[PDB]
């Protein structure tokens, strides 16, 4: 069913989740999850969203629950297709680059607050070629390190 | 700085995360 890589890439994925490693995820920690990328959930949208993962009506997610999901909606990921549709997301016109006003709409979509010297460094650390922007291998460079 | 791209690279993760529930 799901192979050692990836039932470990999603046990890491929980446990950003499970932030008091109890081995459950509660709507208190999908809550914490979900504000932290600026979105605003209300209790009954958390609530929901359990209730669709958790088999047993327990009202939390076990991992064993949360493998069921991941291998319904992600049973192909690796760190590489993130990445690449990653970068897919961030770069909004699609012309193969990551402008600096395409990460600044990322940060805000993402709760992520931002100054325009944040983002012109972040653009120029990633630019190895320097031509402004940051194109594929650029950002593979860059977020290939967790 | 590094550390604010992983940190995007993670954001977009887990709201690929949440997206699944
Ligand atoms: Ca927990
Ligand atoms: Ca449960
Ligand atoms: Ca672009
Ligand atoms: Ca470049």
């Amino acid at each position: 069913q799901l192979t050692e890589e990836q039932i470990a890439e999603f046990k890491e994925a929980f446990s950003l989740f499970d932030k008091d490693g109890d081995g459950t995820i509660t709507t208190k920690e999908l809550g914490t999850v979900m504000r932290s990328l600026g979105q605003n959930p209300t209790e009954a949208e958390l609530q929901d969203m359990i209730n669709e993962v958790d088999a047993d009506g327990n009202g939390t997610i076990d991992f064993p629950e949360f493998l069921t999901m991941m291998a319904r909606k992600m049973k192909d990921t690796d760190s590489e297709e993130e990445i690449r549709e990653a970068f897919r997301v961030f770069d909004k016109d699609g012309n193969g680059y990551i402008s600096v006003a395409e990460l600044r709409h990322v940060m805000t979509n993402l709760g992520e607050k931002l100054t325009d010297e944040e983002v012109d460094e972040m653009i120029r650390e990633a630019d190895i070629d320097g031509d402004g922007q940051v194109n594929y291998e650029e950002f593979v460079q860059m977020m290939t390190a967790k | 700085k590094k550390a604010v791209w992983h940190k995007l690279l993670s954001k977009q993760r887990k709201r690929a995360v949440v997206a699944c529930f």
